[PDB]
């Protein structure tokens, strides 16, 4: 009774929208044709029902290129998704922020904002939008940033949250992503409730590390993510003892309205041989939760100040540990908060365990914490990105593709003069008050 | 969707078309009658891309080939794999272009043009949404270049939005196959760098040198270098043609390798090349992919890489692998080279990874790198081009036809203004 | 004992009558030669009885060439008709309607009235007639001129609904539509109770956009015009919570005697593959008649104001889901009525479920709903035939025909005089009053 | 119902003829003997349109077979396909026309067209709801011409109702297989803009073009040629001949087409046209045959369409179809070719849809174009005319049958006017 749509747009979102839907499915004992042989209703806040057992996502796949779509229609989860869902473009924007949001994508926006009404007037209690996009590709940027202004200008105030991927600091598949990068963000910077950085240079090391898997594939990261978000939306879907909703994070994890890019983090995250050995102490996963080497932006902590957490327990959890472990993060020296803000927690408890999906890689655990972290550190990975635009700027490269595609050149300047902004707010914040 | 058009000029065009569509069919399991007896729906859920369903459920390539004399067009419709093609494409001329561009560009193609254009359109309606085009020529003789350079200027005009690719044979550095090739070269580099979107410069003594030495054949004949370069050109647009974990168009390929308008010359290559008995004793890995696409040994242009930078780099891996382990190759081999890439591009390697291998093997690798070591042709070229204008020698046959002496200063000019740009841009910091 | 008898002149109208009976001997178990194997009587309203377990339709099949109706003679539904209603000519009007109504039709004209008679006189509590013609073809437009003009002599004072074909703004089959258009309306204007309007181009563009079928026949066009005139009399032919009958029709949907042209929709129209999916909800169905989508006649309702509407329900409905739905319609800005009418509705609910027709294509649903809407827009789609009349007459092209077949110069200038009147009238009615 | 009466003048008339009831014949399911052995009973549902049930069930065809000269009679009397026609309907004459008009408009037609008119009368008594006449003959030859406009006239005399249906083979523009041809044109299209509901140029010229060019014959017979143009009025008739999603007759088509009494000259096409080879090739769908009836290699009047514009247009297919696929394609070719129609015209197109195709092929497709441009080739008739009567040549043939210099002033200012009006019409604004 309390809905949430889910949006996915580009490739990386359709990918991780199959593990996410796989992980769904697991989770409430669903068929991939939508019928089922502690649980309350529960699967209803995305699941839609018909008259009959059959129960269909409340998402919406559109892409530019149909390859993965037909993929998705050919996909085991055929049945599932309902057809008119499965919106499919023609030429994809071909990492061309341009044609993304002002050529290609604006032939069809329409069509998506239709679909979206329709989705969004049979619910009741929509809570909010989950969009899942990556930030390189054309048509994530380009589609993303005229979704999030359409939406935006529709549905005024709801919650809006987005998962981007952060791209790399040194593995870079595309080779225009710092221009793409810049425009979405100057976009989308007045418009997202929440961000939710990721990156999968992140995650290839905490793979390699963590798993003791050497050579890993796409699906892999994407059922990484899964894990994530399920965790994230576990307390709207399952009864806890202290639950939480998407305007309880957007609320405490955002000081300015500007700054709401917090990083994400998973734990426990441990093989299957290498599931015994270790009690997986409350204590002990919060502390792994800190650790740098285990998350998911490349990004040092210890560089930046933690101005917001959120640690999301589930499965056999106490909340006396819970306090006992928090107090003792407060405690460390290495951890150091803003000054004005002391009270840099907030908790969720839920008493669903994690489910491992099975031909998987993690073990099954009792107890599971996903922390959603805003930090100061982050600031300096726009810099990187910063220097970038301006050498792919200082020579003017590739902007012949951009200029004759719908935009000017002030534009750029005004989207570097926006990100030198952000960071010089984010600098200020970085600076402790006086008296 | 997506659908391309392929276009073959001269006798080099033809016979690359051929193997290629040869390496095609047998990709997606097309019998030589032109029906499909495949195995794999894959196959035929992206066949409309390349063939055309005709009724009767056959399937005819979406090709147009195109000449000046009907002996090559004969020899390929005679051969296997030939009575599949719709026979009205074939257009072909009496008189022959006689390996002059004069007459390729102004006097003999200016008749067949425009039967050529007509079934170009009637090829582009029947087509859903088109991609683009991809031309096979050479540079050297008179039909492939003129005509082909002549078509370009036709359908650009009447498509300024569609992707265009040229596979041109670029002339050798040292032999040199006919005698007034310079001229043709340069008026074709003329017309490319004017409409052209991307242009796949390739030399037969490179093809001559990895067939000897890395495959370690001494009798080379030219269906096996045609067959490599159709096994590039496949590689190419598999990306499209097939699902993949990080899937790539043509459209994406330009975007990434074309910073700037001109500079969109680009040298091939592949891998893996392993002889017959020395394949078993190596690892098929991607990191030995990886080292074996960056050398001078492997490049399908007669130019060291080591002599310039690397602008750009796009690379269209096969079959099933770990994206971490091309991800960590690709940040060691553009660490331990940094002297040999663009300061002011970071991170210039374009990646794309599809499902299928092309056959035979389990991963296969193809390499589109935009450097400016090419120069070095060009102005070898440029030389060679004034040597012979300045004497005049041969430029009777040219004034003939009604171009005049002004066309090659010109044509001169500009290859000098973008070998003088191609030179700027490798010491810019 | 309510009858009401069916009229079907021209191709289009045998045709669509071949359509519409094969659905109604489907929902009353009749076999096509009469025979049959909730229900009250219901079936007696159109079909009659002889001694023996045979039922005859009260329909007439009308036409001047006898191709179609040796084809009906040859259909599968022989034995049904009584061999006396299948009045052929020998010479069809040729798209002239001139031939169609002062030459040929003048001359079967009297033996079509005479059967008329016969099943007038036969029926006790005959409620009306149902013409089912084109409007371009010569037959059509002639015949049904001379026929409305014969019966409002005869029958004063009876319902007296028409089915015409509005000719497609750019699909054109003939060439002299406006011309034969042009003439019946002024003719018609005069005697038609109601006339409903269906265009081909509209049925194309849902078939292929709803129904998922890119390449139609006419077939389907005919099955899916039956489906929607069986909603129609649904209400006379069976047990409904709200029934109504066709006086009530023309009396609501008819504002002002010359404005009798109320346009169809039909909903839900969907795949059987897309069957599921989709509960489809009493509100989602309205919602999906008033989209402007899912019209049967090429004009965009935002550009007009519904003078009347009229939502017919069929199936599982409860009466308070109806009122809540078309509360929330008058809710929505971009639907504004006339001020001048506040209620604009009127509504019509039926048990008994739409029947589906094997070897069709839409699939079976449980609840279904025709809106018969009265709109302003329809009046620019006059403008579009004006304009062609004026052309095709600027140039006094094929008068010829005309002028010689019985007809006059001054008939069409009259006739011109007469839609330029109509316009106006509805220009009129499209103000504002004031005070 | 609505029987039809066939009428041959002149040899090509009756060579046309023969082919065409051949061709009927085949589609019917009639034996040579002229019984039935067909299979489906639509065959014999509308026989009685053009064949009469002879008694002892038989069939015979509704011509009326006239000539000047009893060769080619006998020829065809002899061939198969021959013991068929009724012997009564073989009139001849002795004479011959000599390839003159005069003779065979007024002495020696004069003779013959009394016994003519009875034999028509009587098969007009015989049919019980006349639908109208089809003639068939030529322009140049003097018998066809001459005796076909004499029994116009008389016949529009004895029947100001019924319809008319003319199938000229007009002179080639290059060549003239006569000599004198100007005159008996000329002649022959002043009776026909006096008493002809529509007439259907046709060239041999196109017709050798279209097989030699398209269907790849380079021996194309007289045999196939007309074996074409009956396959044409074929088409033209299985509208009524047979069921129909949307049926026609000539009625509706002369309606259609005519907007004005003078201007019913049409120019005709067919579709599809495939070689031997070249048909598996392609795929039989509705929107190429539409695009294969608009362009003047496909024409069958030698006159380039873009030249002027198409007044009306009409259009019958054949075979199972879909409707809007129709409506789509006609629609696009009407938006894309927008230069080409008249303005003050909108939705110039009449669709007709048959449900048989006219054997061995899936979907045909019939053109009947009623353009601007064929006003060309009257001009150019009439300055041929002018140069012949300016010298006065070849005038005393005429002239001894008491033909008069003011008759060809008169038949020539009537071409004028027409020319005039087509060229008024056609830049109407
Ligand atoms: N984490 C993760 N990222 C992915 C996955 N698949 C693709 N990506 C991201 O997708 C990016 C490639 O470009 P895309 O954003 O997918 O471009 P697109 O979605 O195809 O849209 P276009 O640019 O218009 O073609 C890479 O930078 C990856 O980071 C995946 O399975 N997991
Ligand atoms: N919706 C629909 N319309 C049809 C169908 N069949 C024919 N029509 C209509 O019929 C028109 C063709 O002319 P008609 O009105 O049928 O002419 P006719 O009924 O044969 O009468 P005549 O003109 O005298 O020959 C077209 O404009 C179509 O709109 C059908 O199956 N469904
Ligand atoms: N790589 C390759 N090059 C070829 C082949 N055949 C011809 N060529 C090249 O094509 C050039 C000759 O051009 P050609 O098309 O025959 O002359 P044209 O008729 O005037 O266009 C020569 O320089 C050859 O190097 C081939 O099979 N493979
Ligand atoms: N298309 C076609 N035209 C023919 C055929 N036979 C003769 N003709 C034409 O008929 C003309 C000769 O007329 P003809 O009837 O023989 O002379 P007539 O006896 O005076 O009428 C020539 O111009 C030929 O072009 C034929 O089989 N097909
Ligand atoms: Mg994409
Ligand atoms: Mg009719």
């Amino acid at each position: 009774m309390r809905e949430c749509i889910s949006i996915h747009v580009g490739q990386a979102g359709v990918q991780i929208g199959n593990a996410c839907w796989e992980l769904y499915c697991l989770e409430h004992g669903i068929q991939p044709d939508g019928q089922m042989p502690h649980h309350h209703d529960s699967f209803n806040t995305f699941f839609s029902e018909t008259g009959a057992g059959k129960h269909v996502p409340r998402a919406v796949f559109v892409d530019l290129e149909p390859t993965v779509i037909d993929e998705v229609r050919t996909g085991t989860y055929r049945q599932l998704f309902h057809p008119e869902q499965l919106i499919t473009g023609k030429e994809d924007a071909a990492n061309n922020y341009a044609r993304g949001h002002y050529t290609i994508g604006k032939e069809i926006i329409d069509l998506v904002l239709d679909r979206i009404r329709k989705l969004a007037d049979q619910c009741t209690g929509l809570q909010g939008f989950l969009v899942f996009h990556s930030f390189g590709g054309g048509t994530g940027s380009g589609f993303t940033s005229l979704l999030m202004e359409r939406l935006s200008v529709d549905y005024g105030k709801k919650s809006k949250l987005e998962f981007s991927i952060y791209p790399a600091p040194q593995v870079s598949t595309a080779v225009v992503e710092p221009y793409n990068s810049i425009l979405t963000t100057h976009t989308t910077l007045e418009h997202s409730d929440c961000a939710f950085m990721v990156d999968n240079e992140a995650i290839y090391d905490i793979c390699r590390r963590n798993l003791d898997i050497e050579r890993p594939t796409y699906t892999n990261l994407n059922r990484l993510i899964s894990q994530i978000v399920s965790s994230i939306t576990a307390s709207l879907r399952f009864d806890g003892a202290l639950n939480v909703d998407l305007t309880e994070f957007q609320t405490n994890l955002v000081p300015y309205p500007r700054i709401h890019f917090p990083l994400a983090t998973y734990a426990p995250v441990i093989s299957a041989e290498k599931a015994y050995h270790e009690q997986l102490s409350v204590a002990e996963i919060t502390n792994a939760c800190f650790e740098p080497a285990n998350q998911m932006v490349k990004c040092d902590p210890r560089h930046g100040k933690y101005m917001a957490c959120c640690l999301l327990y589930r499965g056999d959890v106490v909340p006396k540990d819970v306090n006992a472990a928090i107090a003792t993060i407060k405690t460390k020296r290495s951890i150091q908060f803003v000054d004005w803000c002391p009270t840099g927690f907030k908790v969720g408890i839920n008493y669903q365990p994690p489910t491992v999906v099975p031909g998987g890689d993690l073990a099954k655990v009792q107890r599971a914490v996903c922390m959603l972290s805003n930090t100061t550190a982050i600031a300096e990975a726009w810099a990187r990105l910063d220097h970038k635009f301006d050498l792919m700027y200082a020579k003017r490269a590739f902007v012949h593709w951009y200029v004759g595609e719908g935009m000017e050149e002030g534009e750029f300047s005004e989207a570097r003069e926006d990100m030198a902004a952000l960071e010089k707010d984010y600098e200020e914040v970085g600076v402790d008050s006086v008296e | 969707m997506r659908e391309i058009v392929h276009i073959q000029a001269g006798q080099c065009g033809n016979q690359i078309g051929a193997k290629f569509w040869e390496v095609i069919s047998d990709e997606h399991g097309i019998d030589p009658s032109g029906n499909y007896v495949g195995d794999s729906d894959l196959q035929l859920e992206r066949i409309s891309v390349y063939y055309n369903e005709a009724s009767s459920h056959k399937y005819v390539p979406r090709a147009i080939l195109v000449d000046l004399e009907p002996g090559t067009m004969d020899s390929v419709r005679s051969g296997a794999f030939g009575h599949l093609f719709r026979p009205d494409n074939f257009i072909f001329g009496q008189s022959g272009a006689g390996n002059n561009w004069a007459k390729g560009h102004y006097t003999e193609g200016a008749e067949l043009v425009d039967s050529v254009l007509d079934v170009v359109r009637k090829e582009c309606e029947n087509c859903d949404c088109l991609q683009g085009f991809q031309l096979t020529h050479s540079l050297g003789g008179g039909t492939g270049s003129g005509m082909g350079t002549l078509l370009i200027s036709k359908v650009r005009e009447e498509y300024p939005d569609r992707i265009m690719n040229t596979f041109s044979v670029v002339p050798s550095p040292k032999v040199s196959d006919t005698v007034v090739e310079p001229y043709n070269a340069t008026l074709s580099i003329h017309q490319l760098v004017e409409n052209t979107d991307e242009t796949y410069c390739i030399d037969n003594e490179a093809l001559y040198d990895i067939c000897f030495r890395t495959l370690k054949l001494a009798t080379p004949t030219y269906g096996d270098l045609n067959h490599l370069v159709s096994a590039t050109m496949s590689g190419v647009t598999t990306s499209l043609r097939f699902p993949g974990q990080l899937n790539a168009d043509l459209r994406k390929l330009a975007v990434n390798m074309v910073p700037f308008p001109r500079l969109h010359f680009f040298m091939p290559g592949f891998a893996p090349l392993t002889a017959r008995g020395s394949q078993q004793y190596r690892a098929l890995t991607v990191p030995e992919l990886t080292q074996q696409m960056f050398d001078a040994k492997n490049m399908m242009a007669a130019c060291d890489p080591r002599h310039g930078r690397y602008l750009t780099v796009a690379t269209v891996f096969r079959g099933r692998m770990s994206m971490k382990e091309v991800d960590e190759q690709m940040l060691a081999i553009q660490s331990k080279n940094s002297s040999y890439f663009v300061e002011w591009i970071p991170n210039n390697v374009k990646v794309a990874v599809c499902d299928i291998p092309p056959r035979g093997l389990k991963m296969s690798s193809t390499f589109i790198g935009n450097s400016t070591a090419i120069q070095e042709l060009f102005k070898r070229i440029s030389e060679q081009f004034t040597a012979m204008f300045r004497r005049k020698a041969f430029l009777h046959w040219y004034t003939g036809e009604g171009m005049d002496e002004m066309e090659f200063t010109e044509a001169e000019s500009n290859m000098n203004d973008l070998v003088s740009e191609y030179q700027q841009y490798q010491d810019a910091t």
